[PDB]
């Protein structure tokens, strides 16, 4: 459906496709299938929020072309 | 002694660099914490000295902390950029009971082994719903739903996962649960009597038919990483290996490497941390699983308060893993890399006064974004 | 209204409560326990005694117990609100966890601080930076607000 782009502090910009739909837990699924980094462990900002693990994507206004914040410290 | 080189050189190079060993130039990461930090700046004022505690308040320069990255880096360091990719396509093997398979799998060379540990992210919750009130988006995730007609699994995706319920069971359930508070309680609780109620009955019998339903529903969700080298010997009652590891919220691949956890945990010998690693995820007992879990995977010294109390493993745990091969000229090329890029770019008389001039240059990098912009 | 869970919790806890941590609650709501711990020997915090509130929530035990120190303690942990930092109480909460699991953790906190990746603010920079005044800042705070 819809894509979106995960940014973090290394520089390093991954592209996910993802629906409005989808849960957290299930971006940092596909966060894992990409760079093999644990979803107990992933840290998802956008703007400026984290995204909590019970939630959707739909919950935090995510749309198209979105770019989030992959926090790997504390 | 080539492969024992490798260890040593990429443990020297980690304690005494911290996150230099990335190879990511301080620019880089002072304009990118700037950009994901400018919200946290204080809107009035003086911003410019508003500014200046911001970039100090800022660990943009301190290693990572995540597992996986820590995994990733070792793996970048020990194979180049292609035999890491190469790596990343190799699937995962389960444990064994014995962690035989792994032993089999470590033949006398130069050896990299990556491991994933995984949680079961069962659920922990039920609540009695109507089919009318059933929203999968908006409903609690990961959770047990009893309806009049149906038992359902909410997981962790969203997607509903019947458990082979029929309406009779599923209505005789349904009615049997009265009382308005465990309309919406938990699956398991100690303090519940299936023969002193039928309702109790009923959420008792409903509690063991999700758990013989889970007993076969990927439930597993990663919780951990870390890497293990295991170097070429002259013997095979001499070689040993060596855990490489961050831990989410608690160390850095530094602190382990300070603390020489890598040397503890190979005093155990290969055999010695197989089983251990192996009965980590065989065992039942929940503080046999709490012990072993911090003996292997806690920073130094605090080994036996890592899993106690609040952080009780109580969830089945399980190891996979994957082997590698590691070319120590390789390895030691891109350490070599790693260490002209830092004493070039930034220079001194020790590792030390080079940490801090590269966090010098990211701290104004930062400054510098955050000026700029506003 | 209440679940039998909790008070067979309080009557086990009654049975068996923490040395040096006295939980009993109170009856206008019964989901409150007016909980005092007292510092543990060889602690900055010794000889004072912190008076804390431990409020079970309607849904508890899917939901933490909200836990707040009343008294002011000098603890990289503990806010100026009281509000304790255990991760227990936001996320890492299970059922399997009980009150007197939370109370445990909580004096193991006591003796036992974290300043490294802490809550507090410049109680844990001065922690990580000098041990020995924090400690000592700490006994002050504990003979003022915690001996009365």
């Amino acid at each position: 459906h819809m894509q979106i782009f995960v940014k973090t502090l290394t520089g390093k910009t991954i592209t996910l496709e993802v629906e409005p739909s989808d849960t957290i837990e299930n971006v940092k699924a596909k966060i894992q299938d990409k760079e093999g980094i644990p979803p107990d462990q992933q840290r998802l900002i956008f703007a400026g929020k984290q995204l909590e693990d019970g939630r959707t994507l739909s919950d935090y206004n995510i749309q198209k072309e979105s770019t989030l914040h992959l926090v790997l410290r504390l | 002694k080539t492969g024992l080189h490798v260890h040593e050189k990429i443990k020297h190079m980690v304690k005494n660099y911290g996150t230099m060993i990335t190879g990511i130039p301080a620019e880089i990461l002072g304009q990118n914490e700037a950009e994901i930090s400018v919200g946290y700046v204080k809107k009035m004022g003086n911003m410019k000295e508003n500014i200046a505690e911001v970039v100090r308040k800022s660990e943009m320069t301190q290693p990572t902390n995540s597992a996986g990255k820590a995994s990733n880096e070792v793996c970048d360091l020990l194979l180049g950029t292609e035999g890491a990719s190469e790596f990343e396509k190799s699937s995962y093997q389960v444990l064994s009971g014995d962690g035989s398979n792994l032993k089999g799998s470590l033949p006398n060379k130069n050896l990299l082994v990556r491991v994933e540990m995984d949680r079961f992210n069962a659920p922990q919750k039920y609540q009695k719903i109507k089919r009318e009130e059933f929203n999968p988006e908006t409903a609690e995730k990961n959770k047990i739903y009893l309806l009049e007609d149906q038992l359902v699994y909410l997981d962790i995706f969203g997607k509903v996962i019947d458990l082979g319920q029929t309406s009779d069971t599923c209505h005789r359930l349904f009615n049997a649960i009265t009382t308005p508070f465990y309309q919406n309680y938990i699956l398991y609780d100690e303090y519940i009597d299936p023969e002193e109620s039928a309702e109790e009955a009923a959420m008792f019998e409903m509690g063991e038919i999700v758990k013989a339903k889970m007993k076969n529903i990927d439930c597993w969700t990663a919780t951990h990483s870390f890497t293990i080298f295991v170097p070429e010997s002259d013997s095979e009652d001499t070689r040993t290996l060596y855990p490489y590891q961050a831990y989410w919220t608690s160390h850095t691949l530094q602190q382990w490497f300070s603390g020489d956890k890598d040397e503890k945990l190979s005093r155990l010998g290969i055999d010695g941390y197989i089983e251990k690693l192996a009965l980590l995820g065989t065992t039942t007992d929940s503080k046999i699983r709490s012990s072993i879990y911090g003996e292997l995977f806690s920073p130094p010294g605090k080994e036996h308060v890592f899993c106690t109390g609040m952080n009780e493993k109580f969830s089945p745990l399980r190891v996979k893993f994957k082997v590698t091969e590691v070319n120590p000229e390789i390895a030691l090329q891109n350490l070599e890399e790693v260490q002209e890029f830092i004493d070039t770019n930034y220079p001194g008389e020790n590792a030390k006064d080079q940490c801090e001039l590269y966090k010098i240059k990211a701290q104004e990098a930062m400054t510098k974004q955050l000026e700029m912009r506003l | 209204g209440l679940p039998r869970r909790i008070i067979k919790e309080t009557q086990r806890l009654l049975a068996e409560p923490v040395p040096g941590i006295k939980a009993e609650p109170d009856e206008s709501n019964a989901r409150y326990f007016h909980v005092v711990i007292a510092g543990p020997q060889d602690s900055p915090f010794e000889g004072g005694t912190f008076k804390l509130e431990l409020f079970l929530p309607e849904e508890y035990p899917m939901a933490a117990p909200k836990v707040r120190f009343m008294t002011k303690i000098y603890h990289p942990n503990v806010d100026k609100l009281g509000r304790i930092c255990l991760d227990i109480l936001k996320d890492k909460w299970s059922p399997a966890l009980q009150i007197r699991t939370v109370l445990l953790s909580i004096q193991a906190l006591l003796s036992a601080p974290n300043p490294d990746d802490p809550l507090a603010n410049d109680v844990a920079e001065q922690w990580k930076t000098n041990e020995a005044q924090a400690i000592e800042t700490a006994r002050a705070w504990t003979r003022l607000y915690a001996m009365n």
